[PDB]
C-alpha cells in the first residue's frame, strides 16, 4: 500500500500525541488535514473519538499505524470493529499518563483468548 | 448410513473416488503439518507480542519522562508548539512483504529521514535529546506493532487453514470415504453377484440338455 | 522349479530361481481355465489361482538333512500400477514381502529404479548377522530407511513451508536423498557391488550426519564403524 | 507420387459382418507379411482395433463359449500377441537374402474406460510402443492428445545405436525431457491444492519449462505447412533447445538472479524458443540447424548477460 | 356426506397372496375406467406399485424367467406404461357425451430408498408428475417430507389456463419460490464448508426466507386441525406472503439496511407469517383472504417502519 507515518490519536493523554508528533507527524499540505488528533481528556465527545478512528482507518487510505494512547477505553467497540482488519490501519495502544494495563488492550485480550 | 455424493455407480467412478481419497488423505497430511508450523510460529509472535506489550509500558513511560524533562528544561508546555510545528513525515513505516513460512506476512520499516528536522531546531538542547529519545521509542513501537499486524494475518490464515483442515477431514473424507465403500460394497458386489446368478442359470440350463441328449 | 528343486534337494546345491512376469502366467492360466466350461472369477481370473500360486511358490526354502536351498524372486507386472489386483495381492499374502520398482522413479533417470519405501524383506533379520554378512549391516538399513523416508517428506514439504523454514535434519536429508538416489540406488547394470562394498559406499553416504544424528543405529556400531 | 501407388486398403465397416471385421486384419497383415518378403518396409494401420476385439466377442458370443473378463474371450492375449508377433523386422525366407519389416500401428479405442478394458489389458503386456490417450488434454483441445505419463516406448535401449551414429545426444535429452515433465506433474499435483506462494524458483522454472514444452513442443496441429511432419534433426534440435532454455534458467537461478525478473529479462528468449517450432521443415536440414544454432547461442549469451 | 360414499377400497396385506396384488391393481383401475365412464373425475390410489412390481418378480422366479435389473421381469416397464397409460381426462363411448378423468396417483417403495432400482426409473419415465420423498427429512418429522429438488411436475404449463383464470400470479410466485428454495440449497450446500461468515446480507436473507419456507409452508402437519387440508385459495395466499416477505427483506436491506439488525426488529413479522399456517380453512375463503390481505399490510407498514 502506501507508506504513511503513523497515526496519532491520543484523548486521554495529550502528552502522548505531543511526544509523538515530536518524533514525527505529517500534515496534509493540499487538503489541510493532519495525522495528528490530540484530543483533551474530558473535552473531546465519544461521537467525535469514533468519528476520527472512521476517518483515519476507515476513511484514509495509505499503510500507517495507528497509535490510540489507551483513549480507545471509552470506545472499546469501535476499536474492536476496525481491529477486524489489519490494513489500511494497524492498531496500537501506547502507555498514556495513565498507565495502560494489557488487560484492556484488544490486540493482548484476542491473544490471551487464543491461549 | 453417512452420506453419498448422488453419483451413478460405475468402477470408472470408482477409480475417480479412489483418487480422490488418496488426493484428500495426502492433502489432509500436508495441510495439519503446515498448521503444525503455523501454529508454532504463531505461538512464537504471540509470546513476542505478550513480552513487546509488556515492555511498551516501561518503554513508553520512559519516553514520557525524558519529554517532561525536555518541558521541565524549556519550561513552558512546548506541546502546543511542537504540534502546530509539524509539516511533513520525518519517520515513516516501510511496508513490505516477508515470507514467514511461505505466508505472504507484511512487515513495517522505519525511514528515518533525518533530512526533514522539522521539529528539531525549537527548544533548548533538551528538545532535541527527547526528540532522538522519542525517536528510539517510536522504532521500538513500531516494530512491535510490526508483529502485532504479522500476529493478526497469521491468526487468520492459520484460522482458515484449519478450519479447511478440520472441514476436509470431517466432512469431504468422511463422505467420499463411504461413497467408496457404497459404490463397491453394494454396486460392484450386487453386479457380480447377479452376472454369478446369470452364468449360473446358463450353466444348469446347458448342463441339464446336455445330460439328457446324453 | 522343478529343475531348481532337483539341483538344490538333491545335488545340495543353492539354487536361485528367477521367474519372470507373472501377469503373462495369470493370463495363461485364464485362458486354459476358460478353455474348459468354467465359471470366471474375481477380475476374470480363475477362482484357484491362489492354490497355484502356493503350489509355485512352495518350491522354495531349505529342508530338514539336504544341504541345498531354494530362492526364489518371482517377477510380476503390475496390470493397473495397484496392489489391489489378483495377482500382486495373491503374490504378496503368499510370498514374503516385497521389491517395488517405481515408475517415477524410473522416469526420472534412476536405475535400478528400486522404491525402498514400500518394499521390505520379511526375513531379512535372518540375513543379517556377524559370520552372516557384516556386524553393521541391520543398522545401517535401518539408518538408510529412516534417513531416506525423512528426506523424501522434507522434499514433499519443500513445495509448502520453503527450503528456509526446514530444520538442519531437513538440510542433511535433502542432501542425503541427492546423493542417496544418485549413487547408492543408482547402480551401473554391469556393475557388481558385493555386499561389503554396499556397506561402505552406504556408511561412507550416511557419514553425512554426525554421529549424534544417527539415531536408528547402536553407538556400539557408531563407535567400530563410523571413523574410517 | 500418390500414396496410393505405396498403398493397398482394406475397408470393412461396421454394415460387413461380424467374420469380415474378424477376418479383416488378417488379411491386412499377410498382405504386409507378402510385401515384407520382397524386402519392403511395410506399415500397417489397423484403426479400431477395440472393434476387432468386438467381432471376436461377438462370435464367440454367437458359439456360446464361455467368455473371461467381462465379455471377452479368453483367448484375446493369445490373439492379439500372435497378430503383433507377426511384425518385426525380419530376413525373408528364400534367395536372395533380404531384410523386410512390417511395423503395426494398431488403435484401440475406449470404450468409457481407458485402459481397464481387456484389450488395452492385453496390448500393454504384449505391444512394445504405446502411446496412451491423455483425456483431460483433449478435453482442453491439446492435440497430438496422448499421455506423456502412462505411455511408454521399450525400444528406447535398442534405439541407442541409431542415436550414436546421428543425434548422440538424443537419449539423455530425452531423458531430461521427461525428468522435467514428471517433476513439474507432481507439484502442479502438490500446488493445485495449495498454491504457488511457496514454491522456489526451481519449482517456477521447472513449472513454466514444463508448461512451455506442453505448449509448443509436444503440442502440433499437424494441419499446418510447418510441423506437420516434424523430421527428426527439427525435433531433436528443439529438444536441445528447450533443454537449453530449462537448464541456463536453472544455473541463473543458482545465482542472486530472481526468476520473477529473469523471466520478464528473458521473454524474448522465452518467444523465440517457443516459436523454434514454427521452422519450415522443407528447407532443408543445412540452414534450419543452422537457425537452430544461432538461436541456443542467442539463448546461452542472453542469460550469461541478464545473469549479471 | 361421509366421504366414503365417495370412496372404494381394494387390498391386499403383504402376507395374503402375492399373485393377487396385480389383480387388485388391474381391479381398481378398470373400476376408475368405469367411473370415469359415467363422467366423474374419479381418482385412483395405489398403495404401492412396488408391491405389483415384486409380486410379478417373484411370479418371474417361480417360472424360472430370465431375469432384468435384479430379479425382475423383463416386462415390467412396458406392464407400468400400459397400466399408467389408461389415466387421462378423456370424453367417454356413447351418448350423452360426458368428460371423465382417471388421475392415477400411485407410490413406490424403493428397497432402501435408492431410487435407481428398476421399479422407480421405469415409473419415472411414464408418470407426468414425481413427487419423490426425502428419508432425512421424514425421519426429523418433517412431513410430507418432499424432496423439492428432484420432485418436478410436467403440468405446470398445461396448467397456467386455470391459473390465468382463477390466481394469475400462481406460476409466477411458484417459481419465485422454486428458485429461492434452490438458491438456498446451493448457499447451504458451501455453507456448511466455508462458515457462515463472508456471506453477503442478500444471501443471508435467502437463506433465512427459504429455512422459513421448508419449517411452515412446505410442512403441513396433516394430522391437525389447521393442516389437514389446506384450500387452493389459502395456498396461494401464504406463497403470495412469503414472496412478498422475501422481496420486502430484499428490498429494505438493498435500500441501506441491514440483515442482521433488522431481523431482530421485524422478528413479529416473521412470526406471524410463520403462524400464518395456522389460519384455519374452515373460517372461510372470504375471511382467510381478509385475515391475509391484513397480514400483508402490516408486514408492509412494519417494513416501511424499519426502513426509516
Amino acid at each position: 500500500a502506501e507508506k504513511r507515518t503513523l497515526i496519532a490519536v491520543i484523548a486521554d493523554e495529550d502528552t502522548t500525541t505531543g511526544l509523538l508528533l515530536a518524533g514525527i507527524g505529517q500534515i496534509t499540505p493540499e487538503t489541510q488535514e493532519k495525522n495528528f488528533f490530540v484530543y483533551q481528556e474530558g473535552k473531546t465527545t465519544k461521537e467525535e473519538i469514533t468519528d476520527k478512528f472512521n476517518h483515519f482507518t476507515e476513511e484514509r487510505d495509505d499503510i500507517a499505524i495507528l497509535l490510540i494512547n489507551q483513549h480507545i477505553a471509552e470506545n472499546i467497540r469501535a476499536r474492536v470493529d476496525s481491529f477486524t482488519n489489519a490494513f489500511p490501519a494497524i492498531l496500537e495502544i501506547p502507555s498514556k499518563d495513565h498507565p495502560y494495563d494489557p488487560e484492556k488492550d484488544s490486540v493482548l485480550k484476542r491473544v490471551r483468548k487464543l491461549f | 448410513s453417512g452420506n453419498r455424493e448422488q453419483v451413478f455407480p460405475t468402477r470408472m467412478t470408482l477409480g475417480l473416488m479412489k483418487t480422490k481419497l488418496k488426493g484428500a488423505n495426502q492433502g489432509y497430511s500436508l495441510l495439519k503439518r503446515k498448521s503444525e508450523a503455523l501454529t508454532k510460529r504463531f505461538r512464537d509472535i504471540t509470546k513476542r507480542i505478550d513480552d513487546a506489550k509488556q515492555k511498551m509500558g516501561r518503554v513508553m513511560q520512559t519516553a514520557a519522562f525524558s519529554l517532561a524533562e525536555v518541558s521541565y528544561a524549556t519550561g513552558e508546555n512546548i506541546g502546543y508548539q511542537v504540534q502546530e510545528s509539524v509539516s511533513t513525515a520525518r519517520f515513516k513505516v516501510r511496508a513490505r512483504q516477508e515470507n514467514v513460512s511461505g505466508v505472504y506476512l507484511s512487515q513495517f520499516e522505519s525511514y528515518i529521514d533525518p533530512e526533514i528536522n522539522d521539529f528539531r531546531l525549537t527548544g533548548l538542547g533538551r528538545g532535541g535529546q527527547q526528540v532522538q529519545r522519542a525517536k528510539e521509542i517510536y522504532s521500538r513501537a513500531v516494530e512491535t506493532l510490526v508483529e502485532l499486524a504479522s500476529l493478526q494475518t497469521a491468526f487468520i490464515i492459520l484460522d482458515e487453514v484449519i478450519k479447511v483442515t478440520n472441514r476436509r477431514v470431517n466432512a469431504i473424507e468422511h463422505v467420499i470415504i463411504p461413497r467408496t465403500e457404497n459404490t463397491i460394497a453394494y454396486i460392484n458386489s450386487e453386479l457380480d453377484e447377479l452376472d454369478r446368478e446369470e452364468f449360473y442359470r446358463l450353466k444348469k440350463v446347458q448342463e441339464k440338455k446336455q445330460n439328457e441328449t446324453a | 522349479l522343478t529343475t531348481a528343486e532337483y539341483l538344490a534337494y538333491q545335488t545340495e546345491r543353492h539354487v536361485l530361481t528367477i521367474l519372470t512376469d507373472m501377469s503373462s502366467y495369470a493370463d495363461a492360466l485364464r485362458e486354459v481355465s476358460a478353455a474348459r466350461e468354467e465359471v470366471p472369477g474375481r477380475r476374470g481370473y480363475p477362482g484357484y489361482m491362489y492354490t497355484d500360486l502356493s503350489t509355485i511358490y512352495e518350491r522354495a526354502g531349505r529342508v530338514e538333512g539336504r544341504n541345498g536351498s531354494i530362492t526364489q524372486i518371482p517377477i510380476l507386472t503390475m496390470p493397473n500400477d495397484d496392489i489391489t489386483h489378483p495377482i500382486p495381492d495373491l503374490t504378496g499374502y503368499i510370498t514374503e514381502g516385497q521389491i517395488f520398482v517405481d515408475r517415477q522413479l524410473h522416469n526420472k533417470g534412476i536405475y535400478p529404479p528400486i522404491n525402498v519405501l514400500p518394499s521390505l524383506s520379511r526375513l531379512m533379520k535372518s540375513a543379517i548377522g556377524e559370520g552372516m554378512t557384516r556386524k553393521d549391516h541391520g543398522d545401517v538399513s535401518n539408518q538408510l530407511y529412516a534417513k531416506y523416508a525423512i528426506g523424501k517428506d522434507a522434499a514433499a514439504m519443500k513445495a509448502v513451508v520453503g527450503e528456509e523454514a526446514l530444520s538442519i535434519e531437513d538440510k542433511l536429508s535433502l542432501e542425503f536423498l541427492e546423493k542417496f538416489e544418485k549413487t547408492f540406488i543408482t547402480q551401473g547394470a554391469y556393475e557388481d557391488r558385493t555386499v561389503f562394498e554396499s556397506l561402505d559406499q552406504a556408511w561412507s553416504l550416511l557419514r553425512i550426519y554426525p554421529k549424534e544424528m544417527l539415531n536408528r543405529i547402536s553407538p556400539k556400531i557408531l563407535d567400530e564403524f563410523y571413523d574410517r | 507420387e500418390p500414396i496410393m501407388k505405396r498403398t493397398t486398403l482394406v475397408a470393412n465397416t461396421s454394415n460387413m459382418p461380424v467374420a469380415a471385421r474378424e477376418a479383416s486384419i488378417y488379411t491386412g497383415i499377410t498382405l504386409a507379411e507378402y510385401f515384407r518378403d520382397q524386402g519392403k518396409n511395410v506399415s500397417m494401420i489397423a484403426d479400431s482395433s477395440s472393434r476387432w476385439a468386438e467381432a471376436l466377442r461377438e462370435i464367440s458370443g454367437r458359439l456360446g463359449e464361455m467368455p473371461a473378463d467381462q465379455g471377452f474371450p479368453a483367448y484375446l492375449g493369445a490373439k492379439l500377441a500372435s497378430f503383433y508377433e507377426r511384425a518385426g523386422k525380419a530376413v525373408a525366407l528364400g534367395s536372395p537374402d533380404r531384410t523386410g519389416s512390417v511395423s503395426i500401428v494398431a488403435a484401440v479405442s475406449p470404450a468409457g474406460g481407458d485402459f481397464s478394458d481387456p484389450v488395452t489389458t492385453a496390448t500393454l503386456g504384449i505391444t512394445q510402443v504405446f502411446w496412451g490417450l491423455d483425456k483431460k488434454l483433449a478435453q482442453r483441445k491439446h492435440f497430438p492428445s496422448i499421455n506423456t505419463s502412462v505411455s511408454y516406448s521399450k525400444y528406447t535401449n535398442v534405439l541407442n545405436k541409431f542415436y550414436d551414429s546421428n543425434y548422440p545426444e538424443f537419449p539423455v535429452l530425452r531423458d531430461r525431457m521427461k525428468e522435467i515433465l514428471s517433476n513439474a506433474e507432481e507439484l502442479e499435483q502438490v500446488v493445485q491444492l495449495v498454491g504457488k506462494s511457496a514454491l522456489s524458483d526451481s519449482d517456477k522454472i521447472t513449472l513454466d519449462v514444463a508448461t512451455l514444452i506442453k505448449e509448443d513442443f509436444l503440442q502440433q496441429n499437424g494441419y499446418s505447412t510447418y510441423d506437420a511432419f516434424c523430421p527428426i534433426w527439427k525435433t531433436f534440435d528443439m529438444m536441445r533447445a528447450f533443454i537449453s532454455y530449462h537448464d541456463e534458467a536453472q544455473k541463473a537461478v543458482a545465482n542472486g538472479a530472481n526468476w520473477s525478473k529473469l523471466a520478464d529479462s528473458t521473454g524474448d528468449v522465452k518467444h523465440a524458443v517457443s516459436s523454434s517450432k514454427f521452422f519450415e521443415p522443407s528447407r532443408g536440414e543445412k540452414e534450419v540447424h543452422g537457425e537452430f544454432e544461432k538461436l541456443l547461442s542467442t539463448m546461452q549469451e542472453r542469460f550469461a548477460e541478464s545473469t549479471d
